[PDB]
RNA sequence: GGAGGUAAAAAUGGCCAAA
RNA sequence: UUCCCGGGCCUUGUACACACCGCCCGUCACGCCAUGGGAGCGGGCUCUACCCGAAGUCGCCGGGAGCCUACGGGCAGGCGCCGAGGGUAGGGCCCGUGACUGGGGCGAAGUCGUAACAAGGUAGCUGUACCGGAAGGUGCGGCUGGA
RNA sequence: AGCUAGUUGGUGGGGUAAUGGCCCACCAAGGCGACGACGGGUAGCCGGUCUGAGAGGAUGGCCGGCCACAGGGGCACUGAGACACGGGCCCCACUCCUACGGGAGGCAGCAGUUAGGAAUCUUCCGCAAUGGGCGCAAGCCUGACGGAGCGACGCCGCUUGGAGGAAGAAGCCCUUCGGGGUGUAAACUCCUGAACCCGGGACGAAACCCCCGACGAGGGGACUGACGGUACCGGGGUAAUAGCGCCGGCCAACUCCGUGCCAGCAGCCGCGGUAAUACGGAGGGCGCGAGCGUUACCCGGAUUCACUGGGCGUAAAGGGCGUGUAGGCGGCCUGGGGCGUCCCAUGUGAAAGACCACGGCUCAACCGUGGGGGAGCGUGGGAUACGCUCAGGCUAGACGGUGGGAGAGGGUGGUGGAAUUCCCGGAGUAGCGGUGAAAUGCGCAGAUACCGGGAGGAACGCCGAUGGCGAAGGCAGCCACCUGGUCCACCCGUGACGCUGAGGCGCGAAAGCGUGGGGAGCAAACCGGAUUAGAUACCCGGGUAGUCCACGCCCUAAACGAUGCGCGCUAGGUCUCUGGGUCUCCUGGGGGCCGAAGCUAACGCGUUAAGCGCGCCGCCUGGGGAGUACGGCCGCAAGGC
């Protein structure tokens, strides 16, 4: 554009929108599940991923992913939403923090315990 | 209608250096003579002279080139690699004495108009005037 | 000799997968 | 050597490249999500008109009635305008919700056909108009992104 | 996209410490708005903070400055100062007390409770210091403050030892079994010594006060510490927490076993369906280390809104075309002003923060003291090249004049011939049409082939082209009228009169719409005959809107050169259209091809640029959703922007 056009119209800012609507960018949100089930992934994959429809403290109701192997989440279990989507699950853009109020840590887990919320095991060594 | 007669003169020269001509005719004006005088004092051209073309005043700018190279593409090197206008009529550029650009660590010049007259980046910085940054020549 | 120029046929091929 | 099958050289077209046993289009069936319309319903903000209108400043009276140390005075008190707010009515914007309904995105292997890419077997595309389960067909005109 | 009743101005008043419609009475009809009023949404603002090479982008928490509020709302009183946070009045909501009629309360002060939330502290100590109020003073008050407490929340410092030590124990992992790795790692030997125990023990404090001196200057004397018996010094003295993430590429770190598109991982690309360095565990390794990872948010990378610093033939992007309003930009010469612009001087640009030095805490974090200019703005003085303005002059731009030229440029009226269809007449037969082949169809009711006459509508063969004209759509028989654009020669006149152009206005193929007319051929829809598994198609026979005219709408397109307009410069060769000349040849306008330099991602472009530059407008910012929905405007509708 010309210099006369820039002083008239100007340049537009980017203003990127959030990929996670957590009410002003809250890092975490507490909520209770409504239904616990499994959904199929996209074409490049095939399995039964454990998810849960969580109704949080803000009226919203979005499904979240349950990581690890084995859980204890029920229809009336309170969880904590973390964030981050699942590439293979359409609609799932959140994760459930393991080790919170009603979400227990992965049993027999030893490598990555900061994630999945597992305590430090002690075997006299 | 020559919206920018100063930048047009710089392009008549730029179009002649790529075709390697001896001289080219540019419209006559006292301000354009001050620009060509700096180009001749700095050693970018051989000089100029007030000529007459069909009864109209013109200025023949004798171009300057380097020695004839060897091998493929023996075209001689340019003494004026590129000349372009900075302060355009659509966006006027005015600089002081501290806000003067350094053209190639001093290897190139920057012609700019001041109240004292048409000076270079070195002359205007020594006299401490500055003004409208006309053009940079590298 | 330069343009204007000739159709009778006939559908389909599961998903993912080698620097 | 026209035709059927396979093959060689050059050229031409391609949206094919696990390479035409290729690619690919739309409808229909099922599931998830968001969104438009929808008899309407509910809430929030705001605007206009009028009715009532506390406290209080200001203005008038202070008299058939009050208190005062100087009285052509002061105070109490009475009236009036404005006025928080409340009420009635009608509008403006925004949001939530609603039987039903429209189209949309997304979801390994469901049904129907062959539209396009090789003159894709009717060159293709395109604006408009009509028709048709569906891609789409046809009319009029245009384009080379065809010969 | 329009807004405005105290609305804009005047006069006279009320009120104020004081101007002002701040409020009132009368008068005038004004005031604001694309330079974005009005309205909606969000938000306290700044010094600064974070990021960034810079320009910029993001942000306003501690600290400092200003503003605004003190349960929501209104109001005044006192007062130098308040419409007052711990003053007053009233209304509302809530809480408490009531002898039931009428009373009290306002943590957004310090702590602390409850609720909300992912989450944010002690109902601590002292007025010793600094500061504030009152008091002459003694002194009182001070949840300001100075401190202590909780919390890896951040930054900085420090410890979990140091030196030896096996060709290299045990266990565990790998293996080709020969061995390799954990690994000087461990045990073990010496040395030091964080913790802890004992003793000492502050700086921060000097005045106010008291004496000499005149309760002044000057000199002398005394009192006072929360932190706290903390820091710190000295002596003695124990080998004394390590965790977290990752190891397919990006990206540093590789092997075994278990599972087998299951379980699972995943920031992007993507791994897993029987030998996975990508899942889970093991060993080993890599990176950090009282931290390490995850989520959320800001900047960067992103030159991916491009001022520095981007693009639009085919990737996203040139408006369908023109005419023009505002605006933006503008040829050569001479002076006046000095607005922009530049220089100098001066004031301001608080402190803190940032930067550079030096220094205080044993170092650092932190903190103290110096130094350096910013940017902007006010004032005085100077410079005048350029941009601006004023005045004068000029001709190369632009327009005009005189004489000529070509053209399907447009509108109006008239007019010609060929061909098709139908009607009439004559002659004449047993088929004609149509296809790949057929069949519907037409035909002994006299069809098709032929001659003659008539009617009517539409389009104009040859010329004709790779041609011309127009801004675009678009324009083709012939004649006339009205009328637009354009080119050349003469250099005759005006004299900067110029370019572009948001908006507006006009034109705008085909289709479609309204009213009236017309309707020969063709032909959506429709009906038949074929084809096919099916044919709502392709082929064939019929056929209605429409195609045609007038007037009025509709505003779209592959409206294309997918290339906005104007100007200047940069080799040519060749064909062609059309003017001029001392018409061999030169020169000007226009339409093509091949191509110097150059440009391009390539194809290609290349004086008819997509090259080199300037001015102005329009448009792009990954794909689908989608040119959709909502709203607005336009339209009879279809529908358009
Ligand atoms: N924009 C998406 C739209 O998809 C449309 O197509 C949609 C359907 O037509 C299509 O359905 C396809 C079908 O075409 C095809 N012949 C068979 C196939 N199994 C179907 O697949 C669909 O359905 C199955 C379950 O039945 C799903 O598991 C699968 O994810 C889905 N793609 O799948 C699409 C939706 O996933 C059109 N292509 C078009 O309008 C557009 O591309
Ligand atoms: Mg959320
Ligand atoms: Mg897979
Ligand atoms: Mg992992
Ligand atoms: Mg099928
Ligand atoms: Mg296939
Ligand atoms: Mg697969
Ligand atoms: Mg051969
Ligand atoms: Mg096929
Ligand atoms: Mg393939
Ligand atoms: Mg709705
Ligand atoms: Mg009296
Ligand atoms: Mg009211
Ligand atoms: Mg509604
Ligand atoms: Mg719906
Ligand atoms: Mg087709
Ligand atoms: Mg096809
Ligand atoms: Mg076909
Ligand atoms: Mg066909
Ligand atoms: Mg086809
Ligand atoms: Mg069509
Ligand atoms: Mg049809
Ligand atoms: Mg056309
Ligand atoms: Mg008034
Ligand atoms: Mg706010
Ligand atoms: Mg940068
Ligand atoms: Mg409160
Ligand atoms: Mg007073
Ligand atoms: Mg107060
Ligand atoms: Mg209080
Ligand atoms: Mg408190
Ligand atoms: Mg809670
Ligand atoms: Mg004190
Ligand atoms: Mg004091
Ligand atoms: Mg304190
Ligand atoms: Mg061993
Ligand atoms: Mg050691
Ligand atoms: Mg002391
Ligand atoms: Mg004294
Ligand atoms: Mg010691
Ligand atoms: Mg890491
Ligand atoms: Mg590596
Ligand atoms: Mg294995
Ligand atoms: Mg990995
Ligand atoms: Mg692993
Ligand atoms: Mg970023
Ligand atoms: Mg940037
Ligand atoms: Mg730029
Ligand atoms: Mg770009
Ligand atoms: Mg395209
Ligand atoms: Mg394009
Ligand atoms: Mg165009
Ligand atoms: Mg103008
Ligand atoms: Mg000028
Ligand atoms: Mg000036
Ligand atoms: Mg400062
Ligand atoms: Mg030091
Ligand atoms: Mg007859
Ligand atoms: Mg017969
Ligand atoms: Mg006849
Ligand atoms: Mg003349
Ligand atoms: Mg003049
Ligand atoms: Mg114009
Ligand atoms: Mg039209
Ligand atoms: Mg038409
Ligand atoms: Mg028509
Ligand atoms: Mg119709
Ligand atoms: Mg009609
Ligand atoms: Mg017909
Ligand atoms: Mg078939
Ligand atoms: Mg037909
Ligand atoms: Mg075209
Ligand atoms: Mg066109
Ligand atoms: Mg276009
Ligand atoms: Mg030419
Ligand atoms: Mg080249
Ligand atoms: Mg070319
Ligand atoms: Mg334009
Ligand atoms: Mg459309």
């Amino acid at each position: 554009p010309t210099i006369n056009q820039l002083v008239r119209k100007g340049r537009e800012k980017v203003r990127k929108k959030s990929k996670v609507p957590a009410l002003k960018g809250a890092p975490f949100r507490r909520g209770v599940c409504t239904v616990v089930r499994t959904v199929t992934p996209k074409k490049p994959n095939s399995a039964l991923r454990k998810v849960a429809k969580v109704r949080l403290t803000s009226g919203y109701e979005v499904t979240a992913y349950i990581p690890g192997e084995g859980h204890n989440l029920q229809e009336h279990s309170v969880v904590l939403i973390r964030g981050g989507r699942v590439k293979d699950l359409p609609g799932v853009r959140y994760h459930i923090v393991r080790g919170v109020y009603d979400a227990a840590g992965v049993k027999d887990r030893k490598k990555s315990r900061s994630k999945y919320g597992t305590k430090k095991p002690k075997e006299a060594a | 209608m020559l919206t920018d007669p100063i930048a047009d003169m710089l392009t008549r020269i730029r179009n002649a250096t790529r075709v390697y001509k001896e001289s080219t005719d540019v419209p006559a004006s006292r301000f354009k003579e001050e620009i060509l005088r700096i180009l001749a004092r700095e050693g970018f051209i051989k000089g100029y002279e007030r000529v007459d073309v069909d009864g109209k005043p013109y200025l023949r700018v004798y171009l300057k080139y380097g020695p004839r190279r060897q091998g493929p593409d023996p075209r001689p090197e340019q003494v004026i690699h590129h000349i372009r206008r900075i302060s355009k009529p659509g966006r006027r550029v005015y600089v002081g004495v501290k806000e003067i650009p350094r053209v190639r660590r001093g290897l190139g010049i920057a012609i700019l108009s001041t109240s004292k007259g048409v000076l270079t980046d070195r002359e205007a910085r020594k006299l401490g005037v500055g003004g409208e940054l006309i053009c940079e020549v590298w």
